[PDB]
């Protein structure tokens, strides 16, 4: 199908009001309908509302009804959604979901959906991540493998790209999901499983590139001999 | 009010095997104003059901769930990699508020794996920063339901346990977990014995991975 | 010096009876005021209001007086401000596609003037409405009264106002604080159709002295 363009993510202070732009590329909402739905990581699509765009008649889910407003922009065919009284836990994915509307019939059920917008209420100005190693226990390498840890802590915004040996090393590599720990700060963990014989022989570097903070940091995991 | 509860979402199911997703509601609703949506993580769901069965465009007869009044269900006849996703039932009747469903974790039936528990001493660079965190690495465990518990100097804490769960890795189709014991360097010096005891269904006896700051 | 003496003015064709309206009609309907045998007093048109927007589609605006035609079909409607130029034959739009459309061969003229004070009030008069959709595009010169909830899906909602089952009227959002593009004007039109009739509607003629 066609993809509806959606506004870029931002981060704001608590108590603000956010306007998120969702506009169909070549689909004017003449008699069409839409509205937004929200998810946090792994949670329900929390419904927000629905508007008959052609009309303007609204419904506000009686949950955020006092803080959610919608208006359309027929001229450019954009729908809007303002969420006032932004508090902490409103940090979540935003989706604008509409059904296809042929001018004579619409396919019952919203199918043409937006890209997805990230909204963060928590502070603060992008935390360019700080990384530290986690060397495997010397006496724990008896099993033929060692766990060389890679901790990334406290970063903002949304998750940083972490690579092993400039992306060449991918064997026994798993990246760990969002690790919000205290005051909303996001962390993560990375470990590569490697043979014990290759500890000292081959250099093992964490290549962490955080584009939003422009903080490209490299740290080498050297297993302590004990 | 409308409370529509879904099936026991956590579906561990072998490929090709049948599935059934009940969307029992708290009120009687017409059997047309409900649809089912399928979501791969990191992208929005997709339309599956239009009205009654009404298999969606592109989607074959594979998804032909039904139901009426207060009972509504979704049935899966086979399994394909795209089927392993979040399933959502949603009510869209009248000018009334549109009710949504919690979700359903359609996944693959596996063996009962065990978490390979490895603990890690805090790194010297991190100590020089005035902090200390101990990492309890759980890997290749199944099912997802795991309890991670921290005994420090044989004293029990759960509050300062920031855990998360990786999705089933493609190479092995099972979860990996990491718990971090965030604490100030003062707490690092105050405590000598640090450990992580892990209980799992795959673990008849809970495993306790212990390390000492003297050796680690 | 030619004598052009003619009998008296006879009976005024009642137009200002329509234009001097207490309350005009919504585009949802039409006044459709038929004016019968009388003298077509079209001549008196300039004294409506400042900035009377006028433009015709087949008859000379000023020499209209002498051209006697058969009958007149007169109807009126206030419209959303900027939509004035929607009222034109063969020009698609919102109202022109689902409210009222002029056939291409409409020989008549279009009259429009601003309303503002008379229509718009600070409290807001949501009495006037307009169409939102239809099963199909209306044939020209046709009136729709049905208030049937639309069927945008494969299922007839019967009588429930639901998703993809919409109501066909929204009000004229008229607040005086709105812009010139949103200010309600008053657009009327006068049909000058030809038929098989003795052309019982003609403009009057002046006279000389004795
Ligand atoms: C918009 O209206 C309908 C929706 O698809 C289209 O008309 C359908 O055409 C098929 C042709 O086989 C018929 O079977 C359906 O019965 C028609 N729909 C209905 C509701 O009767 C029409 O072609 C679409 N037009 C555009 C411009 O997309
Ligand atoms: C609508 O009403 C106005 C107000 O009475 C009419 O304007 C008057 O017309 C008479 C004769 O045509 C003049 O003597 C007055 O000076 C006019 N008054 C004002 C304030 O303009 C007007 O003719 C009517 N409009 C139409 C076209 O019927």
């Amino acid at each position: 199908q066609v993809q509806l363009v959606q506004s870029g993510p931002e981060v704001k202070k608590p108590g603000t009001s956010v306007k998120v732009s969702c506009k169909a590329p070549v689909f004017t909402f003449s008699i069409s309908a839409v509205q937004w739905v929200r998810q946090a990581r792994g949670q329900r699509l929390e419904w927000i509302g629905w508007i008959v765009v052609g009309s303007g008649n609204t419904n506000y889910a009686q949950n955020f009804q006092e803080r959610v407003t919608i208006t359309t922009d027929m001229s450019t065919g954009t729908v809007y959604m303002e969420l006032s009284g932004l508090r902490s836990e409103d940090t979540a994915m935003y989706y604008c979901a509409a059904p296809y509307c042929n001018r004579t019939t619409c396919y019952d059920g919203f199918d043409l959906w937006g890209q997805g917008t990230m909204v963060t209420v928590s502070s603060a100005s992008t935390k360019g991540p700080s990384v530290f190693p986690l060397a495997p226990s010397s006496k724990s390498t008896s099993g033929g493998t060692a766990a060389l840890g890679c901790l990334v802590k406290d970063y903002f915004p949304e998750p940083v790209t972490v690579s092993w040996n400039s992306g060449a090393l991918t064997s026994g590599v798993h990246t760990f999901p969002a690790v919000l720990q205290s005051s909303g700060l996001y962390s993560l963990s990375s470990v590569v499983t490697v043979p014990s014989s290759s500890l000292g022989t081959q250099t093992y570097i964490c290549n962490v590139n955080h584009k939003p903070s422009n903080t490209k940091v490299d740290k080498r995991v050297e297993p302590k001999s004990c | 009010e409308i409370v529509l509860t879904q099936s026991p979402g956590t579906l561990s199911l072998s490929p090709g095997e049948r599935a059934t997703l009940s969307c029992r509601a708290s009120q009687s609703i017409s059997s047309n104003y409900l649809a089912w949506y399928q979501q791969k993580p990191g992208q929005a769901p997709r339309l599956l059901i239009y009205g009654a069965s009404s298999r969606a465009t592109g989607i074959p007869d594979r998804f032909s769930g039904s139901g009426s009044g207060t009972d509504f269900t979704l049935s899966i006849n086979r399994l394909e990699p795209e089927d392993f996703a979040m399933y959502y039932c949603q009510h869209y009747g009248g000018l009334s508020r549109w009710t949504f469903g919690q979700g359903t974790k359609v996944e693959i039936k596996r063996t009962v794996a065990a978490p390979s528990v490895f603990i890690f001493p805090p790194s010297d660079e991190q100590l020089k920063s005035g902090t200390a965190s101990v990492v309890c690495l759980l890997n290749n465990f199944y099912p997802r339901e795991a309890k991670v518990q921290w005994k420090v100097d044989n004293a029990l804490q759960s509050g300062n346990s920031q855990e998360s769960v990786t999705e089933q890795d493609s190479k092995d189709s099972t979860y990996s977990l990491s718990s971090t014991l965030t604490l100030s360097k003062a707490d690092y010096e105050k405590h000598k014995v640090y450990a992580c005891e892990v209980t799992h269904q795959g673990l008849s006896s809970p495993v306790t991975k212990s390390f000492n700051r003297g050796e680690c | 010096e030619s004598i052009v003496r003619f009998p008296n003015i006879t009976n005024l064709c009642p137009f200002d009876e329509v234009f001097n309206a207490t309350r005009f009609a919504s585009v949802y309907a039409w006044n459709r005021k038929r004016i019968s045998n009388c003298v077509a007093d079209y001549s008196v048109l300039y004294n409506l209001a400042p900035f009377f927007t006028f433009k015709c589609y087949g008859v000379s605006p000023t020499k209209l007086n002498d051209l006697c035609f058969t009958n007149v079909y007169a109807d009126s409607f206030v419209i959303r401000g900027d939509e004035v130029r929607q009222i034109a034959p063969g020009q698609t739009g919102n109202i022109a596609d689902y409210n009222y459309k002029l056939p291409d061969d409409f020989t008549g003229c279009v009259i429009a003037w601003n309303s503002n004070k008379l229509d718009s009030k600070v409290s807001g008069n949501y009495n006037y409405l307009y169409r939102l959709f239809r099963k199909s595009n209306l044939k020209p010169f046709e009136r729709d009264i049905s208030t049937e909830i639309y069927q945008a899906g494969n299922k007839p909602c019967n009588g429930v106002a639901g998703f993809n089952c919409y109501f066909p009227l929204r009000s004229y959002s008229f607040r005086p604080t709105y812009g010139v593009g949103h200010q309600p004007y008053r657009v009327v039109v006068l049909s000058f159709e030809l038929l098989h009739a003795p052309a019982t509607v003609c403009g009057p003629k002046k006279s000389t002295n004795l």
